[PDB]
RNA sequence: GCCCUCGGCCGAUCGAAAGGGAGUCGGGUUCAGAUCCCCGAAUCCGGAGUGGCGGAGAUGGGCGCCGCGAGGCGUCCAGUG
RNA sequence: GGGGCUCUCGCUUCUGGCGCCAAGCGCCCGGCCGCGCGCCGGCCGGGCGCGACCCGCUCCGGGGACAGUGCCAGGUGGGG
């Protein structure tokens, strides 16, 4: 509410403890549910990657 | 070679807490219980409604201390009248006095108890 | 040969995104309490900043051999404890009632302690060796002592531990101690100490006066400066020759 | 009691008789009270250390046997439906 | 062969799965029976190290003697 952009709820793995992390990214146009996004230096050039 | 920090947070270490071992009591003697049984049971109610409760519901109606709960009223009635009671209902009157309806156990007759108390 | 076939290795790899990281040592990356951070940062600041020579001279102290041998000499001259004083006072009272009289009986040489006592002894030139702790926290109690001892000619040294000097004088912490006259059997040991102390402290007082401290950068800064220097050096080397 | 290991509601506390929030209904009864009293039917939560009773787990299979046989005996093997 | 020399001193991209509380190895300390010659046989437990490299002085990064703050000075200032 109050924002024109959709928000993407994205679930990662905590690399240090057994848990699932939930982030609230700003949805880039094209991404869909069930899609894998990759965040990091070695990530590739795809829509939604960071 | 074994002191390790697997967490990046420093928490306050758990120290020893002693229990109080005072060198003198702050109160010389414990103050006695003012809300004893005679304080709890002030006087019975002798109105038309109270009499009808005695002769119908096996219930004695009392005016009790406003600070006494149902357990205290039950135990006080049991001790200072030598009767067994089933349940206690309690209201506070519009004048501020607490009223207790004490139903007696089936083997006790509230009429006879009221006669021994002297409130018939 | 007889090992159970059901036993097998189950190696886990700790690459990125794979099996979660093991519980490893994280002391370097701990959110420490403010007081721990403050004392460590103060230790770092005393290495960053240009420390004046009058404060920097206390970082030069005795080595293990000389400090231990000096403390061994000084252990023979510890001040008497309260129990020892009360017992010699009782013995003195009984023997005085017996007929011993005053009889000063050569009050034994003792170790004088305390900065005011020691500085008065130094001013009167009644001190034969001064030992100064290196870690007096309000360090103005001692900054004048090396220069004063040099001017008066009394040999002085700096030792590691106001706590060690305190244990020498049966207290928690002593700033400085002084050797007044010493016993005949210990005169040789005191002279042997005083000569090395004199060479290491009073003789080189002129360069102690000028030896500034600190002014050293952190390991990261030093390393990156070194790698920049090496880059320019290697390109210059390929240029030359 | 101490030690080892684990332990972020990461923020006290307050804030709704219309929000969220387990589980009570029928009949009778007073001058004035009743889903609260009486009668009769339920129900939720909490407790039970010495364990309250049952039922479930859990009571089978093989082989040597005894025994007219059934049924019992003994060595093994299973058994968190 | 192989070192001064380099990117690596990396382990995860076709799936709307799973993933923690160490397997393995090595060194020990107990209790048990016992060849009854000790590194000596087997059984019930516990500890440590490597697995999971070493050292280091700022947690990591971005600014930085500027910004900012304190005091004075000039300007602007119907916002009051
Ligand atoms: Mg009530
Ligand atoms: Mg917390
Ligand atoms: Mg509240
Ligand atoms: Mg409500
Ligand atoms: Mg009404
Ligand atoms: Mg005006």
């Amino acid at each position: 509410p109050g924002r024109g952009a959709p928000l993407a709820k994205v679930v990662f793995r905590d690399p240090y403890r057994f848990k699932k992390r939930t982030e609230l990214f700003i949805a880039a146009e094209g991404i869909h549910t069930g899609q894998f996004v990759y965040c990091g230096k070695k990530a590739q050039l795809n829509i939604g990657n960071v | 070679k074994k002191k390790i920090r697997t967490s990046p947070t420093f928490r306050r270490p758990k120290t020893l807490r002693l229990r109080r071992q005072p060198k003198y009591p702050r109160k010389s003697a414990p103050r006695r219980n003012k809300l004893d049984h005679y304080a709890i049971i002030k006087f019975p109610l002798t109105t038309e409604s109270a009499m009808k409760k005695i002769e119908d519901n096996n219930t004695l109606v009392f005016i009790v201390d406003v600070k006494a709960n149902k357990h205290q009223i039950k135990q006080a009635v049991k001790k200072l009248y030598d009767i067994d009671v089933a349940k206690v209902n309690t209201l506070i009157r519009p004048d501020g006095e607490k009223k207790a309806y004490v139903r007696l156990a089936p083997d006790y007759d509230a009429l006879d108890v009221a006669n021994k108390i002297g409130i018939i | 040969k007889v090992v159970n076939p059901l036993f097998e290795k189950r190696p886990k790899n700790f690459g990125i995104g794979q099996d979660i990281q093991p519980k490893r040592d994280l002391t370097r990356f701990v959110k420490w309490p403010r007081y721990i951070r403050l004392q460590r940062q103060r230790a770092i600041l005393y290495k960053r900043l240009k420390v004046p020579p009058a404060i920097n001279q206390f970082t030069q102290a005795l080595d293990r051999q000389t400090a231990t041998q000096l403390l061994k000499l000084a252990h023979k001259y510890r001040p008497e404890t309260k129990q020892e004083k009360k017992q010699r006072l009782l013995a003195r009272a009984e023997k005085k009632a017996a007929g011993k009289g005053d009889v000063p009986t050569k009050r034994p040489p003792v170790l004088r302690a305390g900065v005011n006592t020691v500085t008065t002894l130094v001013e009167n030139k009644k001190a034969q060796l001064v030992v100064i702790a290196h870690d007096v926290d309000p360090i103005e109690l001692v900054v004048f002592l090396p220069a004063l001892c040099r001017k008066m000619g009394v040999p002085y040294c700096i030792i590691k531990g106001k706590a060690r000097l305190g244990r020498l004088v049966h207290r928690k912490t002593c700033t400085t101690v002084a050797f007044t006259q010493v016993n005949s059997e210990d005169k040789g040991a005191l002279a042997k100490l005083v000569e090395a102390i004199r060479t290491n402290y009073n003789d080189r007082y002129d360069e102690i006066r000028r030896h500034w401290g600190g002014n050293v950068l952190g390991p990261k800064s030093v390393a990156r400066i070194a790698k920049l220097e090496k880059a320019k050096a290697k390109e210059l080397a390929t240029k030359l020759g």
